[PDB]
């Protein structure tokens, strides 16, 4: 399963007995390069191999008779941990309101319907909220998806205030006894201050319990910078990684976790409402390294 | 920024980290740095800019006039009447077609849209809304209709009406899905079935935030349908669209336009120099 590059780096060192510190640094340099190829941000990839270095030495890799096995195990182990360790799903309570936030076209509208269907199946009574008034047909988009998964959709009006939104949502959720409110917000640049302000004010007024950063698996080096800005300017609580049905390696997930420390709750694995899975750190660790 | 005028080693070290942060990739970054190191020039700034602009140029004449110390723009003309727009999910294909329509209606062309995303919820309606806003006729069908059949009807309608340009939208698809790539191929043939000369342009849409997967997108779509052009969207963001360097280097597909917003005017013809400048900013 391992990548061409890493098959060589570790293969080199098998059967040689003990290895030198130079051999370690040479290896860690190849792991670094491999992570950058897997779209891990370059500062994060630097820090990641420095973490590996400490752990490998803390396993006395210099004295080991199978040090290439030690190194490779420690990469697999450190990357799994850095991606969250074990599968972790959100903890729901009696009242639940979540935002879906992020960059343009990352999969927020589609993911909202996926979550609605997922939680419907678990006795939740979701409400979808079409809060994107700019993207053409965006409200019809979520309405059609809502109809497919058998979940109601509240559609925000043009120029409607957050206060008026809170009001109509509180009203419908109560009158319909709905305990999972899914707010689909428009994609925006992390540097677009008025729109990042709009999102912070919407958070301020609506008080979501979760704010899910929807991140496309093919996102490159800006992932760090994007995750940081959303979390500083708005405050993120969790992550959804989309388009994992592609062949992008998904290194942006490590960048996002590195700078935010937030869990990656879900994976998106198709265009259809069924295409949702719990996220498994180990599974993506393998993907990044393969 | 990159501290030009610093010692050689610090300049090259910063340039490496710049290209890598710009998503240019390990391979291409290595390519560029070896030759900048080899060609040994004091004017590192001018030497790098020349080479980068050089990959992103299918044309030595502009470089010739540049280095002769002479400068002209000139609007992008598609080679034929049908432009087929392709790429993966959420990259900006529909939004970009609307921008092209605004761009060409401003040059006085008769433009038609084919709303060929018959898969995604409101996939066709979305382009329909843009057609209304720009007063551009839109050929569309119900969700689930064969996009090849629709593409066919759209070329036929374009021909019947004496229109200059037809932009065929297509549903976003991942390049790992062979059946969707074959469907894409089938849409292309449907076009040629209505007019053998067409499509003269096949334009890939590429999102600027995309890292190294963008090269795999370009290779795989190229193989399926033959790219003639590439549009890079969301360049109004912090990302630099660096994966274009490996794309143009390896495939030699020209960059047609850049997308810099969510409105209809937020399109510009590609400027290799303004791009390289921003890349190293
Ligand atoms: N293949 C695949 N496509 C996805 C996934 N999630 C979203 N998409 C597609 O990506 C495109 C952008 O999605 P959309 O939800 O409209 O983006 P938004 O602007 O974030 O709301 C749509 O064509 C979706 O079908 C996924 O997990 N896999
Ligand atoms: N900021 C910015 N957003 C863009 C650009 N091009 C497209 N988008 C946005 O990306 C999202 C998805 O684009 P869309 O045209 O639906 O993608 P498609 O799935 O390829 O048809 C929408 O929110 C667009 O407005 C651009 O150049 N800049
Ligand atoms: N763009 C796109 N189209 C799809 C997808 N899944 C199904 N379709 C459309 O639906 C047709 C087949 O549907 P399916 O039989 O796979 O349910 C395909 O030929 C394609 O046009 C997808 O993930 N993306
Ligand atoms: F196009 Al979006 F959220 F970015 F609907
Ligand atoms: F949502 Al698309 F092409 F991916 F319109
Ligand atoms: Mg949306
Ligand atoms: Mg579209």
């Amino acid at each position: 399963q391992l990548s061409a590059r890493l098959q060589e780096a570790i293969g080199r060192l098998r059967g040689r007995g003990r290895i030198t510190e130079e051999d370690l640094k040479a290896t860690l340099r190849e792991i670094r390069r491999a992570l950058m190829d897997a779209d891990v941000n370059l500062e994060v990839a630097r820090d990641f191999v420095e973490r590996v270095r400490e752990e490998a030495l803390g396993k006395q890799v210099l004295e080991s008779l199978t040090p290439a096995e030690v190194i490779l195990a420690t990469v697999y182990e450190a990357l799994k941990e850095a991606l969250g360790g074990e599968a972790r799903l959100p903890v729901l309570k009696d009242r639940n309101l979540w935002f879906l936030v992020g960059l343009q076209g990352s999969g927020k509208t589609t993911t909202a319907a996926k979550l609605a269907l997922y939680y419907k199946g678990k006795g939740r009574r979701p409400l979808l909220v079409a809060a994107d008034t700019q993207r053409p047909a965006a409200r019809e988009q979520l309405r059609l998806l809502g109809e497919k998964v058998g979940v109601p959709v509240l559609e925000v009006m043009d120029g409607e205030s957050p206060e008026s939104i809170r009001r109509r949502v509180e009203e419908k959720a109560r009158l319909e006894a709905r305990d999972l409110i899914l707010v689909d917000t428009a994609g925006r640049l992390q540097i677009d201050e008025p729109l990042m302000g709009e999102l912070a004010r919407l958070k301020e007024v609506l008080g979501p319990d979760e704010v899910l950063l929807v991140l496309d698996a093919m996102t490159g080096q800006e992932a760090l910078s994007v995750a940081r800005a959303f979390d500083e300017k708005v405050g993120v609580t969790g992550l959804v990684l989309t388009k994992l049905d592609g062949d992008a390696r998904g290194g942006a997930a490590l960048s996002a976790r590195h700078v935010t420390g937030k869990p990656i709750y879900f994976a998106g694995v198709s265009e259809k409402p069924e295409g949702l899975e719990p996220f498994y750190p180990e599974r993506l660790a393998g993907r990044i390294l393969g | 920024a990159i501290p030009w005028g610093g010692n050689l080693e610090e300049v090259l070290e910063e340039l490496e980290m710049a290209l890598l942060a710009a998503d240019v990739g390990l391979s291409a970054t290595e390519e560029i740095l070896q030759e900048v190191r080899a060609s040994g020039r004091k004017d590192l700034k001018e030497a790098v800019k020349e080479k980068l602009v050089g990959m992103l140029e299918p044309d030595e004449r502009r470089a010739t006039l540049r280095k002769l110390g002479f400068q002209k723009p000139k609007p992008v003309e598609p080679k034929g009447r049908v432009v087929l727009v392709v790429g993966v999910n959420g990259v900006g294909k529909t939004t970009t077609i609307a921008k092209l329509g605004r761009y060409y209606q401003n040059l006085g062309k008769k433009v038609m849209f084919c709303a060929g995303d018959t898969f995604r919820a409101a996939g066709g309606t979305q382009l329909s809304e843009w057609g209304k806003r720009l007063s551009i006729p839109v050929i569309q069908g119900p969700e689930g209709t064969d996009p090849a059949a629709l593409a066919y009807d759209a070329v036929q309608a374009m021909k019947a009406r004496g229109y200059d340009l037809l932009f065929v939208d297509t549903a976003g698809r991942l390049h790992t899905k062979h059946n969707l790539m074959e469907e894409l191929k089938k849409v292309k043939r449907a076009i040629a079935k209505a007019d053998p000369e067409e499509p003269k342009e096949v334009w890939l849409v590429l999102d600027a935030v995309t890292g190294q997967n963008g090269l795999e997108q370009a290779k795989k779509f190229h193989e399926a349908v033959g790219l003639t052009g590439v549009i890079v969207t969301k360049l109004d963001g912090t990302a630099k669209g660096g994966v274009l360097i490996p794309i143009v280097r390896t495939l030699k597909v020209p960059i047609k336009f850049v997308g810099v917003g969510e409105g209809p005017d937020d399109l510009q013809p590609f400027d290799p120099e303004a791009f390289v400048e921003a890349l190293l900013e």
